[PDB]
């Protein structure tokens, strides 16, 4: 999982 | 009378942005899983009829002109017009490889005074990007444009490097599985739901550790909008 | 499944924040044609069967303590909640009589981590103010089950006819009063949208607010569909 | 008509  | 004429020869273009590697002196990281976003998106809006287009890696230059364009085509045998946005971005900011444009100043090519063969007809902007970063013409310009947020305003958005981003594989699954029976707002309440209960975040770093994601849907539609007729 | 369930004994509150007239030193004139809106809003959630509160010219504090107050009841029995605010604004902006207010402190008051006999709840926040100066011519995130029925786009100027009452409110009673025993609640907003942008122009003697339009924005955090009817 |  990463943010944008 | 209460729905969008969605029988013109066309359903529209689909201009999808797949912005993955950025300029070394932006200092914004690369989006692992975003061309997984892609390809779903191409081949979900492809069964829904959309001449879709796919656009890897464009500078913020590329984007305006490629927007301008687009706006300057003919689309008068078209139902609507769809642009998915893949990339960083802040509250009303978009990403290109070299540095950021304004939502605003695309999605202002489509107003209904300067593109007068979409007047009347619906405008989907669907936006996997950042907003931030907390965790957890006789009528208007502005009418018949809808943008599916993936995140609330001022909130990170979440993309996982495997599976794609949350809302955008959860946004083509509702499409896959009700596109051809929910009007559009209550496929997008699905996607929120999905989004909501089914993706949780998974950290090492506890600051960004089992953190929680609801999109945002911002309509301006004045009818309903089924994709089938 | 799909819907949120309305069937508690209590539709749930409808609290009305109704500012009319603002003190001198803040400048801002008083909102004629709002007193239409307030009573138009209380017949329309009276007939859903919502408690309605009608609360008029309060100042910033009055709000912030007001909704505080509201958000600390016990909603238990309640379906969902509705606060409607009617004043002056700009983006992100509500108008107290001598002040303004955040958008976003108002609504923290209801996030699902702070209001726990909402969680799950839709809560609905109908905004009449300007949004600008533009014209037209748990396992649950704590942001979820908001729903914002803006009155206008980003922005954007909003529209109140003093002898008329506001096109949003105006509209948005005559969808609820047609159409709630029928029709799912984005499908109600969507009608008021095209009432807004095709029923209503401004007429001013000043060219520069002159023959304007307004398009209304549905901000929609829901997770389910919501009928008012059960 | 008047603006908020």
């Amino acid at each position: 999982d990463e943010v944008d | 009378d209460n729905s969008y004429k969605m029988d013109y020869p066309e359903m529209g273009l689909c201009i999808i942005i797949n912005n993955k590697n950025f300029h070394k002196s932006t200092g914004m990281t690369s989006r692992s899983g975003t061309d997984v976003d892609a390809a779903n998106l191409r081949e979900t809006f492809r069964n829904l009829k959309y001449e879709v287009r796919n656009k890897n890696d464009l500078t913020r230059e590329e984007i305006v002109e490629l927007m301008r364009d687009v706006s300057k085509e003919d689309h008068s045998k078209r139902s609507s017009f769809v642009c998915v946005l893949l990339s960083h971005g802040e509250e009303g900011i978009i990403f290109g490889t070299n540095g950021p444009v304004d939502l605003k100043k695309i999605t202002n090519f489509f107003r209904g005074d300067r593109c007068r063969s979409l007047t009347g007809k619906p405008k989907l902007f669907i936006i996997q990007a950042c907003r931030g970063t907390e965790l957890d013409h006789k009528i208007p310009v502005e009418a018949d444009f809808l943008y599916a947020y993936s995140t609330a305003p001022g909130y990170y958005s979440w993309r996982n490097s495997k599976d794609g981003s949350w809302f955008i594989q959860s946004l083509c699954a509702m499409l896959k599985q009700y596109a051809d029976k929910l009007e559009f707002m209550h496929i997008l309440t699905r996607v929120n739901r999905k989004v909501a209960t089914e993706f949780e975040s998974f950290s090492f770093d506890a600051t960004f550790h089992a953190k929680k994601q609801i999109p945002c849907i911002k309509s301006m539609l004045t009818k309903e909008l089924y994709f089938y007729h």
